[PDB]
């Protein structure tokens, strides 16, 4: 079964400059390859197929290339409207039609410090017997950041969720949520709730918290 | 106009199945064959299945082969497929999308429609607030099934400096969600904010005001 793996996983990148994305695939599937488009909210679009030829609608600013093995695809001149998510299908083995698991063409901006934010549960939510705390990392760049959860000094782990908004299309930024969520009975019997964000914008970690109470 | 519809979608238990569908247009049906591919949350593309263009070839992909037949009738220009005993690794986005003039070949893709399979029973969110002391503030869109819910700010006249999250899977089964809002601080004790959710799926809506 063939395996088509694509690189880099996200490419970031400026509007002028040249995009190059790689499909290895495990065993020549050689002429034989789709490249696909793909926006959030929207259905993928086939770019090229055959490894070398657009499809009509296709600019030409986009260009297949490669044979078997190894295959690349570059967007010679970005557009805005290009960052998009890009995969690779084979077919020449199938079923089954296989897929790398995309790059995704994201843009490249200057590198923007989170502003932070916590939160405290509300005493509303306390008396249905849970308690969420709140950490918002507001409009940086790059994406990765780290939140690293703190009560009273005891750094946690397993009880947080996290979530990212997709970039700005205005700011190119991107902003996050981080929900630390225990019961009432232990929020109760502790004091100090900290946020503590790692961001490459940050000359060092920013800690935000407050004390029950 | 190349038109691909998917209908069925829905919610489900796991064991359960579904029956998808998906309408043609603006191309002389039969004529092509047709492909579903599924997409799971934070993953890629996977092939599932696809029906030759005249009745005859079925291929399925090894993980769904036994419990997913698929099918059409060009005559109306549907296509339909039946999936049984679902598990959550079904749990996605369903995209049917055309075969070249078997081309192997995805050319016009839908839209999709969402396939979830859960033992977790509807429920309305409890909607809490993110209290600001520039501030943020925001809404806690909590413990709601099914996806989806929109949120708005003081019913659409605040739009800017906004960020409402995807929502986040506890264990639970239930969804939990984040909406901020970025406003000046000189505005807190002067302008209110108010969330306004609208949960769907059960037919739920809640405002929530939100100050300092």
């Amino acid at each position: 079964e063939i395996v088509l793996t694509q690189s880099p996983a996200t490419l970031s990148l400026s509007p002028g400059e040249r995009a190059t994305l790689s499909c290895r695939a495990s065993q020549s599937v050689g002429g034989y390859l789709t490249w696909y488009q793909h926006k959030p909210g929207q259905a993928p679009r086939l770019l090229i197929f055959d490894a070398s030829i657009r499809a009509t609608g296709i600019p030409a600013r986009f260009s297949g290339s490669g044979s078997g093995t190894d295959f690349t695809l570059t967007i010679t001149r970005l557009e805005p409207e290009d960052f998009a998510v890009y995969y690779c299908q084979q077919r020449s083995m199938w079923p089954p039609v296989t897929f790398g698991q995309g790059t995704k063409l994201e843009i490249k901006r200057t590198v923007a410090a989170p502003s932070v934010f916590i939160f405290p549960p509300s005493d509303e939510q306390l008396k249905s017997g849970t308690a969420s705390v709140v950490c918002l990392l507001n409009n940086f760049y790059p994406r990765e950041a780290k939140v690293q959860w703190k009560v009273d000094n005891a750094l946690q782990s397993g009880n947080s969720q996290e979530s990212v908004t997709e970039q700005d299309s205005k700011d190119s930024t991107y902003s996050l949520s981080s929900t630390l969520t225990l019961s009432k009975a232990d929020y109760e019997k502790h004091k100090v709730y900290a946020c503590e964000v790692t961001h490459q914008g940050l000359s060092s970690p920013v800690t935000k918290s407050f004390n029950r109470g | 106009q190349v038109r691909l519809v998917e209908s069925g979608g829905g919610v489900v238990q796991p064991g359960g199945s579904l029956r998808l569908s998906c309408e043609g247009s603006g191309f002389k049906f039969g004529d092509h064959g047709i492909h579903w591919v599924r997409q799971a949350p934070g993953e890629g593309l996977q092939w599932l299945t696809v029906i030759s263009s005249d009745g005859t070839d079925e291929r399925y992909t090894d993980s769904v082969k036994g419990r997913f037949t698929i099918s059409r009738d060009n005559s109306k220009n549907t296509m339909s497929l039946q999936m049984n005993n679902l598990r959550p690794e079904d749990m996605g986005l369903y995209y049917c999308a055309r075969d070249g003039k078997y081309s192997g070949l995805l050319d016009y893709w839908g839209q999709g429609t969402m396939v979830t399979v859960s033992s977790a029973s509807f429920k309305g969110p409890s909607v809490f607030p993110l209290a600001p002391s520039t501030a943020a503030l925001g809404c806690l869109v909590k413990d709601y099934f099914p996806e989806p819910v929109t949120v708005s700010w003081n019913s659409g006249a605040l739009t800017s400096g906004v960020h409402t999250f995807p929502a986040v899977l506890q264990s639970s089964g239930l969804y939990s969600l984040s909406s901020v809002v970025t406003v000046p601080s000189s505005s807190l004790g002067t302008q209110t904010y108010i969330c306004n959710v609208n949960h769907k799926p059960s037919n739920t809506k809640v405002d929530k005001k939100v100050e300092p």
